[PDB]
């Protein structure tokens, strides 16, 4: 639980769970999981976290 | 594939699960070796089971190829170490990391599907004489995994 | 809940749940569904190398306070 | 006391901390494990990064570095 371990966990939390490189930027509708970037999303028909069908993808901005 | 594979390796080093271990073979990040420890209070207890992992170049969009090298007695794993398991095929998810795949396989050991088996003879024994199944799986653990 | 346990989610994030020693596995999955949005039918919980079955309790598996359960996706051998 | 710390995880999830040197052999580590945990060396299997570790090699030989985690697997007793 060091300051670096906490900063890393906050950065990993914001990061795409597929490529693990770019920040998340797309929310799946209707399951609501925010887990991929815009480069990984076009390849996906089901949510990688809950296997829900993806009916739409909204570009999200954490202001 | 490489960058994600390196991240998984680093993420493992920080905190691997108790049940498994994995890393590259030699200088090749696409070919790993892994261990699954047999679950306590199972016929596999005390066993250390080795596996090969081959990441394809389009990992993680396609699943890794995973097979046992240690022989193991199970309805869904054959004598060649092939694992018939839906998450290694049509039910793959790109968010599954190698650690979760190994834990998933470990959880298959005491949760076989004898109704759609890879090794029919083993599945019939599992369904009709569980003490015989357990005895044989214990014997193979002793012979191959210790 | 009267004690705490930990769940390592699919992405490796560790969450804390408040549970009872006699909580059923399905109740644990319902708590995960509320915190992480995963349908219970897609949750596979693993402790000590073994999957936890609905209808059983934490005490059935000797899951104690501050145990860590590992969450993976529903799977089926074949 | 030690040049670097490594961690040893048991099947129950308990992690122990060891003070080691990169030149320490796997045999040395098993002796330190017996000191901390009371497990005799001949009952210990050590695993790192998917490999079972051989007694005569060093931590450095296996790419074990500071804060690396090894697995302690007991032989069926
Ligand atoms: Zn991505
Ligand atoms: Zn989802």
């Amino acid at each position: 639980l060091s300051l670096e371990e906490q900063l890393r966990r906050l950065q990993e939390e914001r990061t795409c769970k597929v490529c693990m490189d770019k920040e998340v930027s797309v929310v799946f509708i209707p399951c609501g999981h925010l887990v991929v970037c815009q480069e990984c999303a076009p390849s996906l028909r089901k949510c990688p976290i809950c296997r829900g069908i993806i009916k739409g993808t909204v570009r999200t901005f954490l202001s | 594939a490489l960058k994600r594979i390196h991240k998984e390796l680093n993420d493992l080093a920080r905190d691997p699960p108790a049940q498994c271990s994995a890393g590259p073979v030699g200088d090749d990040m696409f070919h790993w070796q892994a261990t699954i420890m047999g679950p306590n209070d199972s016929p596999y207890q005390g066993g250390v089971f080795f596996l090969t992992i081959h990441f394809p170049t389009d990992y993680p969009f396609k699943p890794p190829k995973v097979a046992f090298t240690t022989r193991i007695y199970h309805p869904n794993i054959n004598s060649n170490g092939s694992i018939k398991l839906d998450i290694l095929r049509s039910q793959w998810s790109p968010a599954l990391t190698i650690s979760k795949v190994l834990l998933s396989i470990c959880s298959l050991l005491c949760d076989p599907n004898p109704d759609d088996p890879l090794v029919p003879e083993i599945a019939r024994i599992y369904k009709t004489d569980r003490e015989k199944y357990n005895r044989i799986a214990r014997e193979w653990t002793q012979k191959y995994a210790m | 809940g009267s004690m705490q346990i930990f769940v390592k989610t699919l992405t490796g994030k560790t969450i804390t749940l408040e549970v009872e020693p006699s909580d059923t596995i399905e109740n644990v999955k319902a708590k995960i569904q509320d915190k992480e949005g995963i349908p219970p039918d897609q949750q596979r919980l693993i402790f000590a190398g073994k999957q936890l079955e609905d209808g059983r309790t934490l005490s059935d598996y000797n899951i104690q306070k501050e145990s860590t359960l590992h969450l993976v996706l529903r799977l089926r051998g074949g």
